[PDB]
């Protein structure tokens, strides 16, 4: 579930 | 009155964290291009979107305390202000006239194929918030306050978002107090301010559910961020 959302806020 | 260095603190993170956000020149140049009509309006409204997305959590990971949340609670409290988030920055652009080209834009969002039902309380909520001749502080602290709010379903440590959302509306209250000694009212405008943003929630919902699969509205991608 939130795909983007979890790669945007777990990304550097 | 003045803030306390600890205050002050808290208020340049949010800011410089604030001033990050700014318009890419190719979403720019496709409000002046592209053919004004409902199909290719929608589609700069959905690049404004996306990007807008992105902005909000570059700036929320910034915001003093956050990272320091469940990793839960952080996409929880992500989900459930992203529209919020984006009405007020709609709001302040609107009553900055940006990219500056606003005339433009506001053409496009007016002709996108949305109804008037969403878009009449959407401008009205822009002057709304002109009226209040809002300072660049005023609409980072209430972003802030907007992303922190502990009310927001599924979070796990409630109490925890609280301890980072009291000192913000502190802080705001407290510039209320310092920028506007004469307008005892204007901490409880910008609280009227908030209340209308909640809104926007439910009306929002309605009008994405309302778009058919086979309609040039509908965007999985928009569908996944917003619900
Ligand atoms: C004031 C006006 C000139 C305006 O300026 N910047 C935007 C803006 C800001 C962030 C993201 C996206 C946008 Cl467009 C904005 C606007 O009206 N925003 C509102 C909330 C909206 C409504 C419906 C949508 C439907 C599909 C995608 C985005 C939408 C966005």
């Amino acid at each position: 579930d939130h795909q983007l959302l979890r790669y945007l806020l777990d990304k550097d | 009155m003045e803030l306390t260095p600890d205050q002050q603190t808290l208020l340049h993170f949010i800011m410089d964290s604030y001033n990050k956000q700014r318009m890419p020149q190719e979403i720019t140049n496709k409000i002046l291009k592209e053919a004004f009509s409902a199909e290719e309006n929608f589609l700069i409204l959905t690049e404004m979107a996306t990007n807008h997305v992105q902005v909000l959590v570059e700036f929320t990971k910034k915001l003093p305390g956050f990272q320091t949340l469940d990793h839960e609670d952080q996409i929880a409290l992500l989900k459930g202000s992203a529209v919020e988030a984006m009405f007020l920055r709609s709001a302040e652009i609107f009553n900055k006239k940006l990219p500056s080209h606003s005339d433009l834009l506001e053409a496009r969002i007016r002709n996108s194929g949305i109804s008037d039902e969403y878009i009449t309380p959407m401008f009205s909520f822009y002057k709304s918030i002109g009226e209040l001749k809002m300072t660049q502080e005023e609409y980072a602290l209430l972003t802030a306050i907007v992303i922190l709010s502990p009310d927001r379903q599924y979070i796990k440590d409630r109490e925890a978002v609280e301890k980072l959302q009291e000192p913000l509306l502190d802080v705001l209250q407290k510039l209320c107090k310092i920028h506007q000694p004469e307008n005892p009212q204007h901490f409880a405008c910008l609280l009227g301010r908030l209340t209308e943003l909640r809104t926007f929630n439910h009306h929002h919902a309605e009008m994405l559910m309302s778009w058919r699969v086979n309609d040039h509205k509908f965007t999985p991608l928009l569908c996944e961020i917003w619900d």
